[PDB]
Order: structure tokens, then sequence, then C-alpha cells
């Protein structure tokens, strides 16, 4: 709200000002009124009061003021309204302005992008978090310097960079609807100051670059202008350089070389069969909608010891005693603290705890002493702790958990006392440890507080360099083979949740030279070293420091909890950056965001990665952005994230105006469904709709929900709302509806209005995971060349349980279509309903095509959901369009309800498979459609690594449905990846034969 | 015979077995027949140093052992061999003897007449409970998150307020300070007019101060107040864990009796 506890500020409103000299101000002043309007009206108004001597000239002076985020903000920015300040009380304290205005103004927007001031860094004890911020800046000014090379290309290449596939090579289905090996494509060219345009077609090869595209076009308009070749020729190279291709509809270009079959719009068309719409633009209007942004260095950017392997001492830790725990004591007998040294979730060794302490005196001053010598401590190693209650059998409870790493950011060894507050143990974990969380103390206060002491060993202990490592490794190893060659290939096959024994792990340490010979085996190797020993995490280093680089689907591997060495995870990087395209890295920056809550420190290899990608790829930097600002709330990551956000709006340049415009449509929407969540649940449907109509049409709300880039694709500019068409919706948590005009000059071509469901209320990151996960499966399916049509429609989690959905323009639920049809049976719907809607949209020839689509997506999503475990929807959770293409909707829903069948495939699909026949499930059309399913189940499987690793590098969100390796293992079943493929095959056929329940 | 034996428990699967050697003793030892679900092909899993280590039991001949050089006739022979001596003369690393088993029956607590109203009645009656307490539990979890985030909504406001009266003091302080001499100013020239304008206006800065002030404790009493109900919901939680897992395991246990028979009749009347 505009004002603390207040929504709105009514049109006029008192303002306490405070003057330099000492007297108080009471200003009426408009609600819009700017603080240039406000100043200017203030000094002529102090006139009127004691020591108007004292004051300076009005110019001399600004406002500041606390807003609701506790932060004395200085109002550089006098441009600003009164209302949009975020106040906490309506006043203005008068100042003479100090530092530099630039920075405070830039800081300010960086604030409200972030959601937190940008003067809480600032004040930040921690060494780590201070030289992050400075040190960064470097891959700041790499990205800024490398864009801004090739002015103004390479800047266009930023904003607008090509939407391409990541291999240019078609698949034989995808070849085959090509005429002859071409494409039939249109040019238009908005021809006309009132606007009118014109259209050229096409027939060209499918892997034409766009500038052989403007030569075809140019050709064939010049074809009765009688130009010699070399007048040809130049006319050619005129237009080659002077114009460039654009989607008609959305902003996407055509501005670097890959041939036009490979950016993702016209693989599209031909996949689909339609038609490729394309804008000739001029270059001069591209580059000026392209405003020149400088990157600036902040303020706070520019202004003995002895090694572990010496220590000859084993590791100990005093605990001393524990503050602020809340625990019934007549309830609950006593407490105690658990302790475990891990590397990753293996303990290094084994655990040791306190003793039992009455509950109302929580003190042990105790030293525990572990199984580990000092010398053997790897440099990734982590004590993890707990406070555990117990309560006939003796049975215990977690109370709060806390993680510590051993070594620093500067790789020093900790010593001498500390206190860090633990954080709450998650919902539904009985483990008595949390090593997957986080390292670091607890920022809420009134929490329990723990303290420890390590040892001082009478100076500062670093770890030892790569220098000494590399000797040691040379001094512990000296202290082919065919069988053993099809047994490592053996092992390389199996998942990397495949059950691996003693025998097989020291077999490959054994074998560990020869692994560089399959180096997919690689982090079966490394869960293989025993890294509680020096002597082999050594020798282990000299292996990866050589190893072969592996293809990204398995590097990735590498960066979740099981791998937390730096040397490991440094090798998994720049496997990313020299094998992972843009493409992929766009698909899993879900994965790749949330594993840096697995980095040990803030500066480290993978998020100077990302960050570098961000900020030299727009399209990626819009989710990069997105998905760290939707965990703000979170505590566990708000630092992490929220510096790493600082520095990327600090240097994105001006997407930055543009991602506030976003911000702030988010901040209105999310106000009013509050509103309408608790102000007014109360009240009627109507009611609701009546005060939703009458706050959209007022002005304020119109200019910032009107003209902004939609969260889920930016590509789609919102232009006018369709208030005409906007509502609430009849779930509880009442969303709204909202459809905006499409601007584009030829929004016709792609579409005139684009419509979006926001939900304020429900956690929507199932759905992104289970949605991304689908689309996965489409892109295997297609580049296998089965043409399996599924509907990964777009969802995007913007904060806690806030959100946006793309909606699917005609479509509908199964129920909505039962309901469209009559009774047959007693009571009882006609199973035949759904197949005569669609020949009713689907109307002669058509009629197959539509038979058809539904077919093989409705294979896909009875394939996908079956692995998933998201086995029986609701008909209301099931859609299907006019199209014929069906999609299921609403995955949090079901995992959100689940706290009998495989998948479903109820008769009115089995109907419309078979087109209408007779025991439908003996005819050839179902022959061939569990023969699609068949296939693409195994298809599946193939890749069953891929998936495991992308919900493996999922656990630390906070998901409740994925909290353990354990939780995964469920699709190790239904991919049945302890058995053969006929044996698995054997297992989902024998499995849809429970759908059909063999009559 | 391995059919009767404690140690084996059959096609468990491997999180199964991972919750039972949960924070146990080095030396807890249990056996399975192999994830693979391949016939006479088994594994043992046993704690060392924290780790539930698993080890492939080869087989050929009819013979038995978990090593190329094979030997033995059973695997009862093979266990109760390292049950009594070292198992470090194989894998040396680890020494631990295969100390503590845990079995699939010794611990059927059901006290008295095995009537099948002991899974038809108590099975339903501590499921019953079981249900009850963990929608308690979820409600208690529900407000605990509800009151963690009004809490910190309380706190930066107080902060704020804490900026607000900063500045309001500075307030006070500065009109002090350029005031003084010009009362002592109008004091003399006996214009006390202008002596009441300023402290006319002073007074009112020092009455919306107080105003802000004011709101500010009254704020610091509604946080004193959530912030301890706030520990109230978490102690009543702690309590009630260590319940809902004592239960819970009762729950689960109580279907022996349903699997001794092996059929869902039993439970489908529910
Ligand atoms: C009736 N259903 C079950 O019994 C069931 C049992 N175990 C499971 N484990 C599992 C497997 C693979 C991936 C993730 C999980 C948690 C699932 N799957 C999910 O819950 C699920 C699926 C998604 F696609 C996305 C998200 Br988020 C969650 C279901």
């Amino acid at each position: 709200g505009e004002l603390w506890g207040i929504h709105l500020m009514p049109p006029r409103i008192l303002v306490e000002c405070l003057l330099p000299n000492g007297m108080i101000v009471t200003l009426e002043c408009l609600r819009e009124a700017t603080l240039i309007t406000i100043k200017h009206e203030l000094f002529k108004e102090a006139r009127k009061y004691p020591l108007h001597q004292l004051l300076q000239d009005e110019s001399s002076y600004i406002f500041v003021s606390v807003t609701q985020e506790a932060e004395r903000e200085e109002f550089f920015d006098e441009t600003r309204r009164l209302c949009d300040l975020r106040l906490f009380q309506p006043f203005l304290k008068v100042i003479e302005p100090v530092g530099n205005r630039e920075e405070k103004i830039l800081n300010r927007e960086i604030g409200f992008a972030i959601g937190m001031p940008v003067c809480e860094f600032d004040m930040v004890k921690d060494p780590e978090v201070q030289d992050f911020r400075r040190n960064i800046l470097n891959v700041c000014k790499e990205a800024v310097d490398l864009r801004d090379l090739n002015s103004p290309h390479s800047r266009a290449m930023y904003v607008y960079p090509p939407n391409v596939e990541s291999s240019p090579e078609l698949p034989k289905h995808i070849y085959n609807k090509l005429d002859k090996g071409q494409i039939i494509v249109v040019i238009w060219v908005i021809v006309s100051p009132n606007n009118d345009k014109q259209k050229y077609t096409l027939k060209i090869n499918h892997d034409c670059v766009p500038e052989q595209v403007i030569a075809e076009a140019i050709r064939k308009k010049t074809r009765s202008m009688l130009l010699s070749s070399e007048q040809l020729k130049l006319c050619v190279l005129e237009y080659q350089g002077k114009y460039i291709l654009k989607v008609c509809g959305c902003d996407e270009y055509f501005l670097e070389k890959y041939p036009l079959s490979q950016y993702k719009y016209i693989r599209s068309c031909i996949m689909l069969g339609r038609m490729p719409n394309l804008m000739l633009m001029a270059k001069e209007s591209l580059y000026s909608q392209l405003p020149m942004d400088c990157f600036t260095m902040p303020s706070y950017s520019r202004r003995s010891t002895k090694s572990l392997w010496v220590i000859n001492s084993a590791l100990r830790i005093k605990i001393l005693c524990a503050t602020y725990v809340n625990v019934n004591i007549r309830d609950i007998d006593k407490i105690y603290v658990r302790t475990g040294i891990y590397h990753g979730g293996e303990p290094l060794c084994d655990n040791v705890n306190t003793q039992r302490v009455p509950c109302s005196n929580p003190r042990w001053n105790e030293w525990l002493n572990y199984d580990i010598y000092i010398p053997d401590l790897p440099r990734a190693a982590r004590l993890c702790l707990s406070i555990c209650s117990v309560k006939a059998k003796e049975e215990h409870c977690p109370l709060a958990w806390g993680n510590i790493n051993l070594f620093d950011y500067t790789d020093t060894l900790v010593s001498g006392k500390m206190a860090l507050n633990l954080w709450p143990v998650p919902h539904g974990l009985e483990d008595l440890l949390n090593p997957i969380g986080v390292t670091g103390s607890n920022p809420n206060k009134e929490t329990p507080c723990l303290e420890l002491e390590f040892d001082w060993f009478s100076s500062v202990v670093k770890f030892p360099d790569m220098s000494v490592i590399e000797e040691h490794a040379n001094w512990s190893v000296s202290r082919l083979r065919e069988n053993d060659k099809e047994q490592l290939k053996a092992i390389s096959t199996r998942d990397p949740l495949s059950e691996i024994t003693e025998q097989e792990k020291d077999f490959l340490w054994s074998h560990r030279h020869y692994c560089v010979t399959i180096p997919e085996i690689l982090p079966k190797l490394l869960l293989s070293v025993k890294w509680n020993s020096r002597d082999e995490v050594a020798q282990m280093y000299c292996l990866v420091k050589d190893w072969p680089p592996i293809k990204p689907e398995q590097a990735m591997e590498l960066l979740d909890c099981n791998y937390p060495d730096p040397m490991v995870r440094g090798f998994a990087v720049r496997c990313l950056e020299k094998y992972l395209t843009d493409d992929k890295l766009s698909q899993y920056l879900i994965q790749l965001v949330q594993v840096l809550k697995y980095e040990q420190y803030l500066d480290n290899l993978l998020v100077r990665f990302l960050l570098k990608k961000a900020l030299t790829n727009q399209r990626i930097g819009h989710f990069f952005f997105w998905h760290l600002k939707s965990e703000m709330h979170n505590k566990t990551v708000s630092q992490r994230f929220g510096l790493l956000l600082e520095s990327y709006c600090r240097a994105c340049g001006m997407y930055l105006k543009h991602l506030n415009r976003q911000v702030e449509a988010m901040e209105k929407l999310i106000n009013l469904t509050d509103i309408l969540k608790q102000e007014k649940k109360d009240e009627t449907q109507k009611v609701q709709m009546k005060f939703l109509v009458e706050q959209m049409r007022r002005p304020d709300f119109m200019d910032a929900l009107q003209g902004f880039l939609s969260p889920l694709n930016p590509a789609h500019q919102l232009g006018n709302l369709r208030l005409e068409e906007c509502r609430i919706m009849s779930s509880a948590k009442r969303p709204l509806w909202l459809n905006w005009e499409n601007p584009d000059i030829m929004s016709e071509l792609l579409f005139q209005n684009n419509e979006i469901i926001f939900k304020n209320g429900d956690d929507l990151r199932q759905d992104m995971l289970t949605l991304q996960i689908i689309r996965i499966m489409e892109n295997i399916w297609q580049n296998q060349g089965l043409d399996l049509r599924m509907l990964p429609y777009g969802c995007l989690s913007i904060g806690d349980c806030v959100g946006l959905i793309e909606v699917v323009r005609n479509s509908h639920t199964i129920m909505q279509i039962q309901c469209k049809g009559g009774l047959k049976g007693a009571l009882q719907f006609n199973s035949h309903t759904l197949h005569q809607w669609l020949k009713d949209k689907n109307k002669g020839e058509i009629y197959d095509a539509a038979i058809d689509l539904f077919t093989r997506s409705c294979a896909g999503y009875c394939v996908a959901t079956f692995i998933l475990g998201i086995g029986d929807r609701h008909n209301s959770n099931i859609m299907v369009k006019d199209d014929g293409q069906l999609f299921h909707i609403d995955f949090g829903h079901f995992l959100d309800h689940k706290k009998r069948v495989p998948f479903v495939l109820t008769q009115d699909f089995l109907i419309v498979i078979s087109k209408g026949a007779q025991e439908c499930t003996k005819t050839r059309e179902f022959e061939r459609f569990q023969e699609m399913c068949y296939k693409a189940y195994l298809a599946i499987r193939q890749h069953a690594n891929l998936f495991i690793n992308l919900f493996s590098m999922m656990l630390g969100s906070g998901m409740p449905e994925l909290q353990s390796f354990d939780d995964i293992a469920y699709i190790r079943k239904t991919l049945a990846l302890d058995k053969t493929e006929q044996e698995a095959l054997e297992y989902f056929m024998k499995q849809m034969n429970d759908a059909h329940h063999g009559g | 015979s391995l059919q009767d034996a404690e140690w084996y428990w059959g096609d468990i699967s491997r999180e199964e077995v991972n919750e039972k050697l949960r924070d146990t003793a080095d030396g807890t030892f249990l056996v399975r027949d192999a994830s693979t679900k391949m016939h006479g092909d088994y594994t043992l899993t046993l704690r060392k140093g924290g780790n539930n280590k698993l080890i492939k039991i080869f087989h050929r001949d009819g013979k038995y052992g978990f090593s190329d050089p094979l030997t033995f006739s059973s695997v009862v022979e093979l266990i109760n061999h390292y049950r009594n001596e070292s198992l470090a003369q194989y894998n040396p690393k680890l020494d631990v003897k295969l100390l503590y088993p845990v079995s699939k029956y010794q611990q059927d607590q059901v006290v008295k007449e095995d009537n099948i109203e002991a899974v038809g009645k108590k099975l339903h009656e501590y499921n019953t409970q079981f249900q009850e307490k963990s929608r308690e539990y979820d409600r208690l979890y529900e407000e605990y998150t509800r009151t963690s985030q009004e809490i910190q909504m309380k706190r930066t406001a107080i902060e704020a307020f804490n900026e607000t009266i900063k500045i309001f003091e500075e307030q006070c302080q500065t009109q002090e300070r350029y005031s003084k001499e010009y009362i002592e100013k109008f004091k003399r020239e006996g214009n006390e007019k202008e002596i009441q304008r300023i402290m006319h206006n002073y007074d009112k800065l020092k009455s919306r101060i107080s105003e802000i002030i004011d709101s500010r404790r009254r704020l610091e009493e509604d946080l004193k107040k959530q912030a301890a109900e706030y520990r109230e919901i978490d102690k009543r939680m702690n309590s009630i864990k260590p319940d809902l897992i004592q239960l819970r395991k009762t729950r689960d246990q109580y279907l022996m009796w349903l699997t001794q028979k092996g059929v869902r009749q039993k439970k489908l009347n529910e």
C-alpha cells in the first residue's frame, strides 16, 4: 500500500514537512503530486512560519523519508509522485543532498527490482559478502565490454538474441513436410503512413540464412525490372545490409546466420504445417529502440600461517550451550545436540552427540572428539548439527538445525568461539540432521542460538595450495585388461541412483586410471573415493585435472548436492561454458539456479558462469532474474540471491527499466488479490467483481498494467487491457483472468489478444517443474521422430505462492465437453460425446488430422503422467482444444490433493482414438496407438539419467515433493531401471492393461 | 534355514532398509535379495561410519561368498562366520563384526488374544488417532508460519518507527540549536508574540513525536505478545512430533497381523 496499513492515499492528505530549521509545516498536497511540486509549495508556504530567514534557496535541498521497508531513503529523483514513494508515514525531512545523485537514483531502482534496499548490504559485517559485491563487478564489465563491442549489432544480439534450436539437423519427419526440401514463407512490408502493408510469398530452401531470404525477396520483386547480374547484386547488397526480418506479432528477430529452419518459430511452422509470416524491417529502426545504456562502477567497488597438513591431531569441537530453545519441559524429558562431519551427503566419520541435558538448562561445555585426522579433512567438509529432544520405548526428534563450513571462502580453517542461530526443521522431516540444508546462521531474531569453539593452533591454518597436493599424490601413487573393461562400461550405463556396492566402487578406484577411457564413469568414480583420506583425494584431484570433457546432461550431475568439492564442480562448470548452448541453458535454468544453494560460498565458478551468461543474453537474463526474484522471501537464500540480483540489475542495462514495470504490474495485481483474499473474502462474488472493474478502471492502475512485457515471454508486448473480458475466477483462491491486446503492428498474424491467469495463493513451482519436464520429454520424442504433441503451457512463479499462467485459447475441460453432451445410461453421460464434439469442430477431410492429433497427444500424456506418478486426474484436470490436442493442467493441485489408475484412459478417449468403433480395443488404430506409447516409454527410459539429475538438482528447493533422493526413487520404479528393457516394456504394458482393467 | 532367518527380510526396497539403519550403531546388519530382482542373488548392508555400506553376495556352484574366491555352502554360514570374527580379511578397511540384526517379526507387539479385531478394530483405532494428530500437526504448522511472517512484518515496522523517531528527535535538537538565540533576541526586544509563534510550533513538533512514540510501543506490545504465542506454537509442535511418530509406527506394524494372512480383505471393510 501507498502508506503503512493503507492501500491508497485519499485524493488529498496532510504531509508533515520538517525544515532544516526546527519548524514543522503541514502541507496539504494531492496524492499524485510530484516531489518537485511538493518542494516548491513547501518553501512557498514556509514563508508563513518563523525563522524563514535561515532557509536557503529551494533548489539547495532534497527530501528524505522512511519507507515501508524501514529505509531512510534520499529522494534524489524528485519527479516521482507522493504516492509512489512507499512511505511508512506521511512525512518529509528536508536535507542538503550528499553523495553521487546518479548512484543514489540507480540504487533505489535496483531496490524496487530485487524487492529489498541495496543499503542493507552496505551494513553487512561479513567480509565474504563485501568481497563478493566487489569481486564479481569484473564479470559485469566483461559482459558489458563484450556486448558493447560491435555496436549496435552486438547490443541487438543481447536484447533480441536468436531463438534457435541447438542443432540445424532436422529429423526425417520434419524434413518430410518440406516441399522437396523447401519451405514456403511470406514476407510483409508496412508501406504507408496510415500503416497499410503488403506481402510477398516465397519458396526457398529450409536452410537459407536470413540474408538469403532477403535476397530471394528482392530478387522476386525485381523480376521485371531488367536488371543486370551486377545491378541485381547491388540492391541485394543494399537490402541485406539495410533490413532484417522480424516475426509478425511479437518481438523476435533474425539477426544471425543460423539456417532459417533452425529458428524455433520456423522449426515449428514446419512441424505444425503453418505458414511462417515475417516482416522486413529497417535496421536503423530496430537500433533506434535500443537506447544506449552504460555501466558504472558503484562506490563500494574501489575501496604467518601454517598448513592443514602439518596439524598432528584429531578433529575436536567444543559445544557450549544453547538459547531460546522452545520445548515443553513436562512433555519432553531431555535435550542434546547431535553433530556429524559430512562431505556432501556422506558422513566422513561416525556421528557423535553431547550428553542429554535438562530442557531448563541447555548447557554442555563438552569437547566432542571426531574419528578423523585433521589433515584428512577435504576442503568441502561441513559440520552438520541439530538440537534433539527425547521422550516405554525411546524416540528422538530434532528441534532446530544448522550447518557450518569447516573452511571459509579464504581456505582458512575456522577457529575460536562461534555462535550461529539455527533454522526451523522442515515439514515432514524426521532425520535428526539436515546436511543438504544451507550453511549459515539464521538472521531471524529470537531463534535457538548455539555456541561453539573450534581449536586454535597458535596461528591461522589454511588448506594446502594445489602445489603440494599434487606432490602428495606422487608420494602415494608409489605406495591393459579385457574382461574388466566390459564391466566398467556396464557400470556407466547404470543410472545416477543405481545401487553401487563396496566391491564395485573400490574396483573403480583400483582402475581409476583406465576410467578416463570412459569419461561417463566420473560421477560413479567420485562417489567411490574415500574422501576422508587425503591420499586418495590428492590422487583424485590429479585425475579430474586431466579428465576429458563430458557433455552437459552428465556434467550437471556434478553440481548436485552429492559433489561439493570445488575442483569437481569447477570441472562441471567448464563443461557447461564450452558445450552448453544458450537454448539448453534456458531450459535447464530452473535447476542451474537452485544448485547455487549447494555452493559452499558466494563467489564460485558456477555463479560467475550463470551471471556472465545472463548479462550477455537478455532472454536467459529475464528468467534468471525472475527465478531469483521468486525466492527472495526465503531467508535461507534471500542474501545470496539478493547480492546476485544486485549485480545483475547493476549491469543488465536499460532492461532494468522494463523489469521494474513488470514488478510494479505484479505488485499491483498481488495487492488487489490480497484485498479480495481477506478484506472482501467475506462478501459476494458480484460485489468482488464490481470492486475489480472499479479498481481496474482507475487511471494509475491502467497506466501500470498497460504497455509492458509479459513475464512469461518478454517477446510478447502487453498493450491495452480488454477490461471487457477480465474477471475473477470461481477457484477458492479467486485468481484473475486477464486479457491484453497485442500492440504489434501486425498482431493479426499471430494473435490480436493475449490472455493470462494470475493466481495469488497457490504454490506454482510444482507446475513449473512438471511443465518443464514435459517439454523435455516432448523434445526427446521429436528428436527421435515421435511426433507426440505435448502442450507445456507457460507458467512462472514470481514469489511466495504467486505467479502467472498462460491461457490456451480454444480449449475446454473434458468435464465441460461431457456437459455439452447428454445422458445415455442411467444417469450416465454418453461416452461418445467427446468423439461427437470433435467431429462438430472438425468437419470433413480435416477430421482424420484431429483424430491423429488426439491419439498422439493422448499417448504422450499417458506415458508422461504415468512415469511421474500423476495418474488419476479429474475430468476437470484434463483438457482438449478444438484442434483435438489434449493436455493436462493443475499439477500442483494434484500433488497438494495427494496428502486407483496409472493414468487416465477412459472409454471417452478410447472411442475417439478408434474413430467410434465397437470393441475399440481390438482395432488397428488402437494397435498403433499403444505402439506409440511403448516407443515413447522406452524412449524416455533411454534418457532416464537426465531426468533423475534434473530432480536431484531440485532437492534444495524446499518443495515438499523433493526432500530426499528417496522421493526420486519412484521414477526408478516406473522406468524399471533395476530391470532390462523387455522387462520394463512388459511392466508398462501390464500397467496399461490395468488402466483398461482387461475388461 | 535362510527363509526363516532373523536378518533376511526379502524384497525390501533400498529406501525401506535405509529407514531401518537410520542413526544405528556400527555393526547393525541386514540382507536382501538384490534389488535387481534376480533369483538367488543377494546383497548385504551394514552400518559402518554412519553409512549403509552395501556388499554383493556372489553365488556359484551352490557355494556362496562376496568375493571372486568363493567358498561357503549357505548364506547363514557366510554370515555367522563374520558374526564371530572380523570381516577385515576381506575389503580390509572396514572391520566391524556383524553384531546386531533387525528382524521381520521379533516386534509383533500385540498383547492378548489374537482375535482378528486386533486388526479390524484396533488398527482402525490407531489410524484414526494418527490422522487426527497428523491433522493437528498440520494445522499447527500453518498458523506457525503465519505467525512467523506476521512477526517479521512487525519487526520491520518497529524498525521503521525507529528511523522516523530518530528523524524527529534530530528535528527537536536542531529546533533548539537554531531557535535558542532567536528566542533570546525576541526576549529583550519584548516581542512575546514571535516567541509564542516559535514555541507554538515546537510544542506541535514534540506533540506529534509523542503520537508516533505511542504508536510504536502500542505495536511493540502486539509484537511481544504475538512473539510469545509463536514460541508456544513451537513447543507444542515439538511435543506432538514424537507422539505422532510413535503411533505412526504402531499403526504401521499392526499391519503385521494383516500381512500374516496377506490379503486385503481385513482392511477392505474400511
Ligand atoms: C500418485 N503419485 C505418487 O504416488 C508419486 C510418488 N512418488 C513420486 N516421486 C517423484 C518422481 C519423480 C519426480 C518427482 C517426484 C516427487 C511422485 N511424483 C511427484 O510427486 C512429482 C512429479 C512431477 F512431475 C513433479 C513434481 Br514437483 C512432483 C508421485
